Order: structure tokens, then C-alpha cells, then sequence
DNA sequence: TCGGATGTATATATCTGACACGTGCCTGGAGACTAGGGAGTAATCCCCTTGGCGGTTAAAACGCGGGGGACAGCGCGTACGTGCGTTTAAGCGGTGCTAGAGCTGTCTACGACCAATTGAGCGGCCTCGGCACCGGGATTCTCGA
DNA sequence: TCGAGAATCCCGGTGCCGAGGCCGCTCAATTGGTCGTAGACAGCTCTAGCACCGCTTAAACGCACGTACGCGCTGTCCCCCGCGTTTTAACCGCCAAGGGGATTACTCCCTAGTCTCCAGGCACGTGTCAGATATATACATCCGA
């Protein structure tokens, strides 16, 4: 009944099989949730700042890309 | 046995891996802990931006990490392999 | 919390019109009378929120008066018993308002139903029509 | 009434010009729309500095010719430094 | 009173001069904008788009498809060296990764 | 003759104000001179974008606030915005 | 015909308003510059310089010196966490590094 | 009689002792010269471009800092 | 024995390590291979900018590399430890 | 270690949802011209780099011989991958609703510009003194029993 | 363990040069006053997004699993460290010359700017087909038997 436990063990394994990982230890499932939670807190912090600057109550796709722009990971495909 | 089939299958396709509805509940809960917790609406296009950017971060993260597993004479990955790879990246 | 109280307070003052800002804010008496001491609407909330540090569920009662000055967007212990915001009554024209329905979420649209004689909609009608003796 | 614009027509003209029967998905236009704006921003943003660095006030052809000289790996730059130079003389002809 | 001849047509290019020349002033990059600048710039933009689509079509052609999917862009950039040196920081939505099994995992 | 400017006299006030006795070398002023420009770059360079992002063409005091909210990390930012907000009220005090 | 009262003095700050307000127009950041902007900005600049010098003096004080050397700045930034999150990309000339012996190299 | 052999073995060791390196293998002295030579070719390439833009025949300190600015390694201490 | 004295001595001071006159001949030779080889004058202040930026790059490089030595169960560093650390950094 | 079952592959089929292309239009690029100001060009002043010697002195290369590390190899033991019967929650549609996104229309507060009008601020100029460096020398140090 | 062991650090020297401070001064900052306009502000409105419920069925959870796999293991041994002595060149100073960076007065050509037309683009519109998933019939590859 926790949202961070909404990232199942095989779903984490689905990521690592794409990364070319043969065999995964059992303590990864705690660390990967920790790494993912920090990575969102460095974006949702930044994405909501644009959302509250232009005085709205709704995040747009451009809000995320702007947050990822200064973050240093530019994401194409959505744009203006 | 099968895992090598599993690697070539997932590196073939390009669809998302984390399921959307648990991923949506995660991002909305983090947004509550900012802006003094009112709420925020999300464009359904905009939540797909995270779910792309989260997986593309992590898949790129493990490839940097799994090199350290093979460099250590190991095959099985470890959390030591994760935090060190995060440390050398500098963010 | 007091931040989240201020966030409900900051959004409430911004939502009201500045042609009637001093009228309805005087009706709440959330601050004191002579403490209202005019130029810029965004700056006026920047001082009144810092002026809300004096008097500090503490400030949602101003919004129930805000539904009276904007009524186009839609014993008496027979509502507070349903505690499984909370109910925020106000006297009136012999009736009351509710501003009640929410876990804690008081910045969402709570229901409003007077008595002049979401999923929470399924049970908020049950606790009302208690049919007491009055 | 929401009269927006993009580079949607121009990418499809270039693709048709150098490939006869090759189509493109509407998701892939969102790549190329986000692609060319990010290149445009980094080039014009960098060449904005060289005017301010060398104290002049006028972005001309010469700043971009040294901006593309910096913003690309050099082997790809060897054609790009000559491609616009092939083109900029052609405009001043007519 | 002559006919409106496009500067992009006069340059013999494909990308719009007049849109770039409008954007380059309003983007607040400098005070004065030379005439030769946004006609030199569009060719640089044209050479890049003609570069990566020419690799993208070969990804489409080899995978038996006449319609470029976004993954074919991802396979085009990472198979190139020099574009990967340009776009190694930038990710691509619906891109996936290279088919990269690391070397010593084999019988 | 030429004339060149810095921030050095202003910083030497600040150092004297936080410590009435601590001095500073010549090279460390060149550290601080390159420091405060690079902070002045990244704040205004970010704050210029938000004017471009939300289509209003006027950098006001509000856009600096959200840019400092973006650039500085979450703990150090909380004082500087308060140090910022204290400044403008005293400026509008007279 | 009054006396020239400095806006920096009127703000009660230390960093020059009038120099920043001149630079913020000529740096070509936007078209229009608000009055409240380069008086909000100087306080942000003042709070940062007052932050790192206050750590720099303690590096000077502990190393028995009344004159701040540039290494004391390097020891101040890397011993702070949050400034290191700001300045982890930026190096410092005549800085050196932390006295960082890695852990397991000991008898 | 080669300039890249002007970086002696103890000078390379002086760098690694500052980096907290106990013991160094012998094949490092070829690799470190290779790493250093590439790092200068990503800067001197960029630094001379500013030097040839403003039509001069002399590199300044601001030319190097501008090259290191876009490189992503900002160097304080010299400035304007 | 002495090497630990050597580490604390060099991490104490902050002066340069590579000697200037061989470092000057290196940078001038690289500048010949650009601008079609005429020559370029160098401000003596400006060559110190490289000699700061070169050492600050390499000293930061080995600290990232020497972590990989200890992660591999080793103490002696290797060129494998170098190129992998350069690879994960991404430049 | 061959049979061989398990994996691979064009072929086909339909079905479809995207998309290429026609169309009306309308806001924006273009034409043509106007002034004025950037900036290119040209000529000059000395600042600073360059390229000499001497010669000095720490630096560095040669070479060893020591042992400390790397490493190949091997013991167990253990944690993770695979199947698999059992929950279960994601998804999809699906419907009902609306709160906010956004757009348009007045009012005005607020910045730009311009012209005077001082003083804060910048280069010289000098003088003090903090850091720097030598060695006494008072501590505080390391393996023969 | 001990002990003398150099080793560590501290301290009171000369001393230099350099920041700290004071001095003419100018030009950029501020003051005073004028304008339009961006943008603030409030007001409609219809699009997109949250909620909910049902039915799903594919997905996950646990688990028993044996079987790979980390790893501590010890022995081996090539390969750095330290030391020492003998070349080698970096370095400081010094000097001399000079290309070459900065500055200055110069004129005009490029570019903003205006305003006056027009059409290339945009949004919108139906045809339809690539392709994709669908199901096969058909062709190859080695997994445990």
C-alpha cells in the first residue's frame, strides 16, 4: 500500500535487462527505489517552479522539458 | 538460458517498462511535498515525459554500473556497484 | 501545516476581486479591525500573509463567506459526528454552510449544502437528513 | 485562432528531396522539431556571446562561421563550415 | 512592385530565412543582426537535418519499412560517431538503446 | 587612458563587515571577481529565459526570485530569497 | 536639485545597484528591465559573498592567518556541502584539493 | 628530444600522489601522456578560434577561459 | 614508508607540479597543428591557465580512477582503471 | 555423439488509424525606401612577448634489490534465477463533470528616454607588517631486547 | 614491553614586498520630468483532466528450488619502491629587439525602421494504405534425453 512499492521487482529487472545486466543481487530493489526517488525530486522540484511561475495549477509537457533542460538531460520528442 | 533471450528481446523493442498507473501515483505524491501541498493537475502527455526520462536515466545508469561489475571480476551486480557509479558521474 | 494554512490563505485572497477585496475580508475578521493599514494586488497578499502571522482549520471559514460573495460557481451536531477539512459551520435566513468534505485535503472542493428549515458524496447524504427534533 | 507554427513542412521537404519514397511518423516530427530548435538555440546562444566578448554589437555571418567551428566535432564541421559559405555567396549574387 | 521572391529561394535552400531572421531578433541574442547571418545559418541547419535523415532512412530501409519511426533516429545517432559526440547528452523519447550485449557473456 | 572595473571595493567592504580584522590577498579578489560574474551570468541567463518562456518581455523582481529558486540548492535558497525580499521592501520604504 | 542618494544606500545593501542595473541592460538579457529587479539581485549576490567569506575566514583563523589565501576558499567550498553542490563543476586556480587520504590505506 | 616526453615519470607521479594514489603501474606513463594530449587538443582547438576571431596573433588568458567555459570546466582566478 | 609522507606533503601545498618550460613547448607544438601552422604568441599569464587546468583535470581524474582500484580489490592502479573512469564520465 | 523439438519467417489477411495531400485563408515576409550610426579601415604609440647567454642547482635518469603486491587457482556455501500455482491490481472504456487554460478586452502603473549635475569610484603613490623562511630547541617521537 | 632512535612541531629570528590606505578626478549614477505601453486585471468558455466503476487478464507474489556464483582461501612471482649516484636541464636573471596589441580619427555602408502588398503557411479536411498485429504454414538449431 505504498506508492514507492508500486515499482515491482520484475519491473526493476525489466530495466536492467535492457541495460545488459545478467544477474542481479537482491539488495538492488531498495537502492533503485532510492535512486529513482532522488531523481524525481531533482526534477519535480524544478518542474513545479515553472508551473508556479506562470500562475497556473497544471504542469505541462514544456514544464518538464524546461526542468530537464537546466538539469542537463535534454529530452526531444515533445517540444513546442 | 532465457535471460540472454530476455536481453535481446527488451533491447529490440522500445516501449515503456514501468507501468503507468503506479508511476502516476508516485509522481503525484512527490508533487504534494512541494508548493505547500494543494495539488496539481497533470497533462497526460506530461506524465509520459517523466516515464521516458526516468527509464532513460536508469537504463543508462546500469550500463555505467554493470561495467564496474565486470571490472571487479564479478558478474552479479551489487549496490556497491551502483553508488560508486553515481559518485564518479558527479551529480 | 501553517504553510499549508497559508497556502489556503494566499489562494483565497487572490481569488477574490479587488473591487470587493476590502468588503469581504472585513466580513471574515480573520485579522483585526484596525490592522488593515491599497496599491498593488500581488503585493497586498505579500503583506497580509505576513500580517497573518499574528492570528495564525484556522482560516477556511473565510472561504464560506467567499461563497456568499461568489455564489454562481456551483445544536446542529448532525455533521461533526461524521469524523471517520472537517465541518466548518457559520451562522446566517436561518441556516448554515458546510465547507466540509475532504485523508486531509481542505484545498479541494468541499461540498456546500445549507438547511433553511467524489466518493464522499455517497455518505455525506447519510449523516445529513438525521431528522432530529431541532 | 491558435495559429501556431513549426518546422513541420521544411523537414518533410528536405526528406523528400534526398529520399524519394521515405515517410516519417508524426512522433518523429516531434524529434526533428525539438532537434532543430536545440541546435538553433545553442548556435545563436553561443554566437551571442562572441559579440559581447569581442565588444561588438552585430551578429553577422562571421560569428556563425566561428560558432559552427566550435559547436561541432571537427570532421562534421569541415562540411558545415563550407556549406553555408557556399550558400552565403549565392545570396549576395542575386 | 516586383514579385515577392523568397530569400530562401534566392539562397536556393530549404529552411526559411524569413522565419529565422524574425526569430533571431526576438530571441534577444544581440542588438544588431547582420543580413548575411540568417542565410548562413539556415544552410548549417539544412546540412544537419540532411545528415541525420540520410542515416535514418538506411535504418528504415534495412528494417523493411518506408516510414521512419523514432527508434530509427536513435539507431542512426548512436551508430554514428560524430553525431553521438554531438548528441551524447541528449536522450530521445521512444528511442530505446543499442542492441548492446556486453562482450564476455557467451558460451 | 583605459579604465577597468571590478567588484573588489564592494567585496572588501563585505569582508571588513563580516570580520573587522580579516584581510585578503590580491589573488583571492580575482577569485571573487570571477566568482560574482559567473553567478551574475547564470542568474540573469536563466531569468532571461523565463521572460522568453512565458512571453512577457519584462524582467521584474519576481523572475529573479524564481531563478534563484531554480539555481541555488534547496536549503541555501531559503535564506537568500528572504535576504532578497527584505531588500525590496526597504527599497519601497522610501 | 536634491543630494545624490545611492540606490544601494537606499536599499541598505553593499553591492552597487547602479552598476548592476547598467550591466543588466547592456548584457542583452531582455528588452525591458524592471526597477525592482537589480535591487533584488544585489542582495542575492551579497548573501552569497557573505556566505563563502564567513567560511573562508574560519579557514584563515584555524590556520593562524589573518590574510585569506586562495586555498582557504578551496577548503571552504569543499567542506561545505551545499556550496559544493553549487560549485562542483568549477575549479579554482591555486586551490589544491582536500586532504583526502582514502579510507583503507592504513596499518 | 620530444616535448610529450617532457612530462617525466616523477612529475606524473607527483600528480597521482596528490590524487591519493598509493602504487602506480608502469604502463600509466604512456596512457597519461595520451589523456593529457587529448585534453589539450579539445582546448587549444577552441582557444585559438577565439584568438583568430578577434583578428589577433596572440592568445590571451580570456581566450583560454572562454574555451574552458564552453568545455564545461570553469576556471576562476583570472577573469576580466 | 615515505609515500604517506609524500601524499600529505603534496596535498598540503598548492603550487604547480609540471615544470613550465617543458609544458610551454608542448602547448606551442599543439597550436602549430591548427590555423595552418603560422605561430601564435602566448601571454605568459595565459600559459598558466592551461597548467592550472591540466593538473586540476588530472588530479581530479585519478581520484575518480583510484576509487576503481579499491573497488576491484586492488591497490596498484592500472590503465584499465583509467580508461573506464574516463568512459563513465561521458566526455 | 543424430533425431528433434524448439526456435525462426516470409505470407497472408484484414483492419485501421495515422498521414499524405487538397483547400481556404490570413497573418507575416517582402519591396522599396529612409538616416544614422556601427564599424570597418587606417595610422600610431609602447607594451610585452620573444629569443638570446650562464650558470646555477635541484631534478631527473640509471640501476638495483627488496618484498609487496597481483593473481591463478580452489574450497564451500549461499543467494538468485526458473517454474508455477495463486492473488490482484493495471488497464480500458466509459461516462459524467468541471476546474482551470486560455483568450479577449480596458486601465494604468511603470519603465524608457533625455538632459543636466555631482561624487563615487579608479589609477597612481607610498608606507607599513604579515607572511615567509633559519634553526635552535622543547616536544615527541620507534622496534634492539 | 623497552630504549635510543631521528622525527615532529614549535618558536623567535631577519626581512621583503605588497596589500591598505590616501590622493586628483571623471564619468557614470542619480536626480527631474515626460509617454506609452506592457501588462495587470477581470471576465467568458470550452477543452482536457480527475474521478469512478466495472471487468478484465495479464501481471505479480511467493516458493521450492538446485545450481550457479561470490569469496576467502593460499601459494607464486613478476614487477613497483626506495636508495644512491651520476648526468641533465629547468630556471633566474639579464638584455636586447620588435612584432604586435591597444588607441585614435576616420567615412559609409549596412541595417533598423517604416509602411505598403500578397502568398506562402496553417488548420482542416477525407482517401487509403503502410503496417501491424493478426494467424498461420513453412524453414532451421542444437537442449537436455
Amino acid at each position: 500500500r505504498d506508492n514507492i512499492q508500486g515499482i515491482t521487482k520484475p519491473a526493476i529487472r525489466r530495466l536492467a535487462r535492457r541495460g545488459g545486466v545478467k544477474r542481479i543481487s537482491g539488495l538492488i530493489y531498495e537502492e533503485t527505489r532510492g535512486v529513482l526517488k532522488v531523481f524525481l525530486e531533482n526534477v519535480i522540484r524544478d518542474a513545479v517552479t515553472y508551473t508556479e511561475h506562470a500562475k497556473r495549477k497544471t504542469v505541462t509537457a514544456m514544464d518538464v522539458v524546461y526542468a530537464l533542460k537546466r538539469q542537463g538531460r535534454t529530452l526531444y520528442g515533445f517540444g513546442g | 538460458q532465457g535471460w540472454l533471450k530476455e536481453i535481446r528481446k527488451l533491447q529490440k523493442s522500445t516501449h515503456l517498462l514501468i507501468r503507468k498507473l503506479p508511476f502516476s501515483r508516485l509522481a503525484r505524491e512527490i508533487c504534494v511535498k512541494f508548493t505547500r501541498g494543494v495539488d496539481f493537475n497533470w497533462q497526460a502527455q506530461a506524465l509520459l515525459a517523466l516515464q521516458e526520462a526516468a527509464e532513460a536515466f536508469l537504463v543508462h545508469l546500469f550500463e555505467d554500473a554493470y561495467l564496474l561489475t565486470l571490472h571487479a571480476g564479478r558478474v552479479t551486480l551489487f549496490p556497491k556497484d551502483v553508488q560508486l557509479a553515481r559518485r564518479i558521474r558527479g551529480l | 501545516m501553517d504553510e499549508t494554512v497559508a497556502e489556503f490563505i494566499k489562494r483565497t485572497i487572490l481569488k477574490i476581486p479587488m473591487n470587493e477585496l476590502t468588503t469581504i475580508l472585513k466580513a471574515w475578521d480573520f485579522l483585526s479591525e484596525n490592522q488593515l493599514q491599497r496599491q498593488r494586488k500581488e503585493s497586498v497578499v505579500q503583506h497580509l500573509i505576513h500580517l497573518c502571522e499574528e492570528k495564525r482549520s484556522d482560516a477556511a471559514l473565510l472561504d464560506i463567506i467567499y461563497m456568499q460573495f461568489h455564489q454562481h460557481q456551483k445544536m446542529k451536531q448532525f455533521k461533526n459526528s461524521f469524523k471517520k477539512v472537517t465541518v466548518s459551520f457559520r451562522e446566517t435566513a436561518v441556516w448554515i454552510r458546510i465547507a466540509w468534505g475532504t485523508k486531509p485535503n481542505q484545498y479541494k472542493p468541499t461540498y456546500v449544502v445549507y438547511y433553511s428549515q467524489r466518493r464522499n458524496t455517497p455518505l455525506l447524504g447519510q449523516a445529513l437528513t438525521i431528522a432530529s427534533k431541532h | 485562432r491558435s495559429r501556431k507554427e513549426s518546422y513541420s513542412i521544411y523537414v518533410y521537404k528536405v526528406l523528400k528531396q534526398v529520399h524519394p519514397d521515405t515517410g516519417i511518423s508524426s512522433k518523429a516530427m516531434g524529434i526533428m522539431n525539438s532537434f532543430v530548435n536545440d541546435i538553433f538555440e545553442r548556435i545563436a546562444g553561443e554566437a551571442s556571446r562572441l559579440a559581447h566578448y569581442n565588444k561588438r554589437s552585430t551578429i553577422t555571418s562571421r560569428e556563425i562561421q566561428t560558432a559552427v567551428r566550435l559547436l561541432l566535432p571537427g570532421e562534421l564541421a569541415k562540411h558545415a563550415v563550407s556549406e553555408g559559405t557556399k550558400a552565403v555567396t549565392k545570396y549576395t549574387s542575386a | 512592385r516586383a514579385k515577392a521572391k523568397t530569400r530562401s529561394s534566392r539562397a536556393g535552400l530549404q529552411f526559411p530565412v524569413g522565419r529565422v531572421h524574425r526569430l533571431l531578433r526576438k530571441g534577444n541574442y544581440s542588438e544588431r543582426v547582420g543580413a548575411g547571418a540568417p542565410v548562413y545559418l539556415a544552410a548549417v541547419l539544412e546540412y544537419l537535418t540532411a545528415e541525420i535523415l540520410e542515416l535514418a532512412g538506411n535504418a528504415a530501409r534495412d528494417n523493411k519499412k518506408t516510414r521512419i519511426i523514432p527508434r530509427h533516429l536513435q539507431l542512426a545517432i548512436r551508430n554514428d560517431e560524430e553525431l553521438n559526440k554531438l548528441l551524447g547528452r541528449v536522450t530521445i523519447a521512444q528511442g530505446g538503446v543499442l542492441p548492446n550485449i556486453q562482450a564476455v557473456l557467451l558460451p
